[PDB]
C-alpha cells in the first residue's frame, strides 16, 4: 500500500510554540497577530485530532528543551507528530525570545535514530517566519 | 533498515531567503490561508494536496498593502521540504 | 500579481548536507528509482505522488556496499522541494 | 480547476545536462554509471512527450548560457519546462567541468519576471548531486 498507516490510538501531539515578545537585545519587534494565528492553528489541529498543546514566549534553550523531551516520549500509540512555529526568523534559524537557534538542531532530535517511536512515521513542521530580507516583487 | 532523515515534512511559509508577511490584524498569510485550507479539506485532502492548495492562495490572495514603497505591493510564495515516503491523510 | 518565485519544484536526490549515492554499473540510486516510477506511472499519477514513491523507493531498496567501514551500509533519502500552486499530471 | 494546465502543443522543453568527466583542476573524479542515467532518463522524459536534449560535460559558463537561453526561448506553446543536472555537487552548488556554479544561478532564469511565457506554468529540476558530506548510517 501506498498510503501511511492510520490506524492509531491516537493521531499525535501537535506542539505550537507562539513566540510573541523578544527581548530588546535581539532587536525584534513585537509579532502583533500571532495570537491570532495561534489560536486558529490550535482550533484547526484539534478538530483534525491532534493533542494540541500551545507555548508561549518561549527562549531558545526552553524551544530545545521541550522538543527534545516530546522527542523522548512514547509515540508507540501514535500516527504521527506535527510542530507549528510562529516567530521571528532568518535563515536555517528560528528566533527565541533570548536570540537564535538553527531550526535543523530544533528537528534533529526527531530522527530515526534519535526517537525511535517516530520511526516509519510522519514528522510535521510548519513554520511562519523570515528566511531572510529578500522581496518578490511580483508580475502581472 | 531505513535513512535517519526519512519521513520529514517541512512546511514553511516562505522560499529561502525571502521575508514573510504578518498582518497584525488578521494574522500571517501563510497561517490564515493555511487554516482556511484545512478547515474546509483537512479530513479529505491529501497533505501535499492541501499545501499546494496553500500555496495557491498565498500566491494569489495577498500582497502587501504597505506606505513605503520599498514595501508596496510585494507578494510571497510558501515553500514545501517533503522527505515523505507515503500519501498522509488525516483520517 | 504572481510571485517572481512560484511554481518551481526541485526535485533533490538527498537532503541538504548528505551524500548522494551512485552505482558505477547500474547508475546513481536516485535516478533509477525515479525512472522505474516513471515507466509504471508517469503518466497516471500525480508530480507529487510520483516523487513520494521515489523518495520510498530510495529509502527502502537501496543500501551501499563498500569495504571501508566508513561507507559501508549507509542510506539515502531524496528531497522535494515544491513552489507548485496546482496539481500536476503529465497528461 | 486544481490542475495546471496541460492543453498545450508540446509538453514542453527538457534539457538534461549529462556532466561524466573533470578537469583535471578540480580533482573530482569519473561519475561511471552516469551516461546509463542519463539514457533512462532520456526515455522516460520523452515518453511523458518533452523534447529532450542531452548536453555531455558541461562548463560552467555553458550551463549558464544553456539555460539562459531556454529562459529565452518562446514557451507560449508549452505546458512547462524540465531541466536534469546529473552531476558532482556540494551544497547549493553544482559542478561544471571546470568547476562549481550556484543552483539558484541556473534556475533564477525561469522567475516569473525573467520568462514570461513560462508564466504560472510548471519549471521543474531534478538534479542528482552530493549536496554535502553527512552520511546517513541508517536505523533497522
Amino acid at each position: 500500500t501506498y498510503q501511511y498507516n492510520m490506524n492509531f490510538e491516537k493521531l499525535g501531539k501537535c506542539i505550537i510554540i507562539n513566540n510573541k515578545n523578544f527581548d530588546k537585545v535581539t532587536g525584534m519587534g513585537v509579532r502583533n497577530g500571532t495570537d491570532k494565528d495561534a489560536e486558529a492553528l490550535f482550533k484547526c489541529f484539534r478538530s483534525l485530532g491532534f493533542d494540541v498543546i500551545v507555548y508561549n514566549d518561549c527562549s531558545c534553550a526552553k524551544m530545545q528543551d521541550l522538543l527534545k523531551k516530546a522527542s523522548e516520549e512514547d509515540h508507540t500509540n501514535a500516527a504521527c507528530f506535527a510542530c507549528i512555529l510562529l516567530s521571528h526568523g532568518e535563515e536555517n534559524v528560528i528566533y527565541g525570545k533570548d536570540g537564535v537557534t538553527p531550526i535543523k538542531d530544533l528537528t534533529a532530535h526527531f530522527r530515526g535514530d534519535r526517537c525511535k517511536t517516530l520511526l516509519e512515521k510522519p514528522k510535521l513542521f510548519f513554520i511562519q517566519a523570515c528566511r531572510g530580507t529578500e522581496l518578490d516583487d511580483g508580475i502581472q | 533498515k531505513i535513512p535517519v532523515e526519512a519521513d520529514f515534512l517541512f512546511a514553511y511559509s516562505t522560499v529561502p531567503g525571502y521575508y514573510s508577511w504578518r498582518s497584525p490584524g488578521r494574522g500571517s498569510w501563510f497561517v490564515q490561508a493555511l487554516c482556511s485550507i484545512l478547515e474546509e479539506h483537512g479530513k479529505d485532502l491529501e497533505i501535499m494536496q492541501i499545501l499546494t492548495r496553500v500555496n495557491d492562495r498565498v500566491a494569489r490572495h495577498f500582497e502587501s498593502q504597505s506606505d513605503d514603497p520599498h514595501f508596496h505591493e510585494k507578494k510571497q510564495i510558501p515553500c514545501v521540504v517533503s522527505m515523505l515516503t507515503k500519501e498522509l491523510y488525516f483520517s
